[PDB]
């Protein structure tokens, strides 16, 4: 495979569609591409391409580096684009399957060469478009299941953080121990019944004191 | 930026431009002797050597065509974005008294370009307008896909696998690691509902057994006539055989 080679006419359409936006796209014609490409137009195109592929602000191409040391910063504006183009374009065109891009191509664009470079860029743009679809699908499968692990740590650490008589017994036990008796609760509707020997007293036909005395006489 | 903001008539201004030219050559290894004296009025020959040297920093291994230098040099300046025209004839007379001031200015402008370039070489985007986040990763993937596509395709499973692996690490999520906590956090919820049931059976088995031990306490207090927190010792008046003998 070498990449498909568009004719100038088709190159304008693809650039309008994918690279140049609004007024910049509208103004593009075959004329500023062939037979004498226009450096200013090509600069615009390469900058846009780089901004799309790498995410680079247009600003970044017009930046005056720190202790520059230049006499007249403002006489420098025409040169600035170039400096920043070169470095990125050396890396980017190989990716587009172009291996013979040279600074002359930025400074003084030739017809047949820039046509081939533009097709290289355009074809890569279509390919990544296809790659974007599948990447984004994968990036909503993993980041969505990351949301399902946020909620799975919300319900797990909350329910891990929630997990993170000595007066009535001794009174009721002394009765049982010192007397050595226990009631049967089958004491009819009135009588008293229990075990010590079996104790069986009527209580309707017996005094309270008689019952007390009979119980303590066995202790 | 036409206009000439530069006072090309000021001898001090030119001499200073000459000095920069001199300094840059001497300090960046120009192979030929230069000095303030030798740069007051260079020949076309020496000029062409100096220019070839300087432009060399922007176009490595540049050499000028053996003919039509009067056209090349100005064209080169134009393409670099030099705001002021260099006439075909000034090229023929570079070091002459009405020419050198204009040329040396151009050279000093060329030196600034070089300084700019030189700098943006030593000192050296993960969000995209399409909506791609982690662009460096996506680029890495797209590039690898393209190279494969380059050769044979039309599958990118090596790439998709590697991408999947990198996404696993970046997010720490697996179809297993998510599922593991799914039953792991469900396991303690039933256990919590079960620990709730112990504490719920502990409330009814306490309030019913304390209501049952009080009735037995009343039954012992009535039968034996003994209260602890005595009766029936022939009075039923409040107060064993030591109490019965009094």
């Amino acid at each position: 495979l070498s990449f498909p080679r568009y004719n100038v006419a088709e190159i304008v359409i693809h650039i309008r569609n994918k690279i140049l936006t609004g007024a910049d796209g509208k103004n593009l014609t075959k004329n500023d591409l062939y037979p004498n490409p226009k450096p200013e137009v090509l600069h615009m195109i390469y900058m846009r391409a780089l901004q799309i592929v790498y995410g680079i602000r247009l600003e970044h191409f017009y930046m005056m580096p720190v202790n520059s040391g230049v006499m007249y910063p403002h006489l420098m504006e025409g040169f600035l684009p170039f400096s920043n183009l070169v470095t990125h374009l050396d890396s980017f065109l190989p990716i587009c399957r172009v291996n013979d891009f040279e600074t002359a191509d930025i400074l003084c664009p030739k017809a047949k060469r820039t046509s081939r470079f533009l097709s290289g860029i355009i074809n890569f743009i279509h390919f990544r478009e296809a790659c974007r679809e599948t990447y984004m699908e994968f990036l909503w499968q993993y980041k969505s299941s990351a949301d399902k692990m946020q909620q799975l740590n919300a319900a797990h650490q909350e329910a891990l953080m929630k997990l993170e008589i000595p007066s009535a017994v001794y009174v009721a036990q002394l009765y049982h121990q010192v007397s050595k008796i226990e009631w049967e609760y089958e004491c009819e509707p009135g009588m008293v019944k229990g075990i010590h020997q079996p104790i069986h007293l009527d209580s309707t036909q017996l005094s309270r004191k008689f019952i007390s005395d009979y119980l303590w006489s066995l202790v | 930026m036409i206009k000439d903001p530069r006072p090309l008539n000021d001898k001090a201004f030119i001499q200073q431009c000459i000095r920069q030219l001199c300094e840059f050559l001497t300090e960046n290894g120009y192979a030929h002797n230069v000095s303030m004296k030798s740069l007051q009025a260079p020949s076309v020959k020496d000029f062409l050597k100096i220019f070839t040297f300087l432009y060399g920093f922007l176009c490595p291994s540049y050499e000028l065509p053996d003919t039509k230098f009067e056209e090349e040099v100005p064209r080169i300046f134009k393409d670099l974005g030099y705001p002021f025209a260099l006439s075909k004839s000034s090229m023929y007379t570079v070091g002459a008294p009405h020419t050198w001031p204009h040329i040396v200015a151009a050279l000093v402008w060329l030196i600034d370009c070089i300084k700019i370039h030189t700098a943006m070489k030593e000192s050296s985007g993960e969000e995209t307008e399409d909506g791609i986040m982690h662009n460096k990763l996506f680029l890495d993937y797209t590039i690898k896909c393209y190279e494969s596509f380059m050769s044979g395709a039309d599958s990118f499973d090596e790439m998709n696998a590697e991408l999947q692996s990198k996404l696993k690490d970046l997010f720490n999520v697996d179809a297993f690691k998510l599922e593991s906590l799914e039953a792991k956090n469900r396991a303690l919820n039933e256990q919590i509902a079960r620990l709730e049931q112990e504490r719920s059976t502990a409330n009814k088995a306490n309030a019913e057994r304390l209501k049952r031990l009080q009735k037995s306490a009343d039954l012992y207090k009535d039968r034996l006539g003994l209260e602890i927190r005595f009766t029936n010792i022939n009075p039923e008046s409040p107060f064993r055989k030591a109490f019965t003998a009094t």
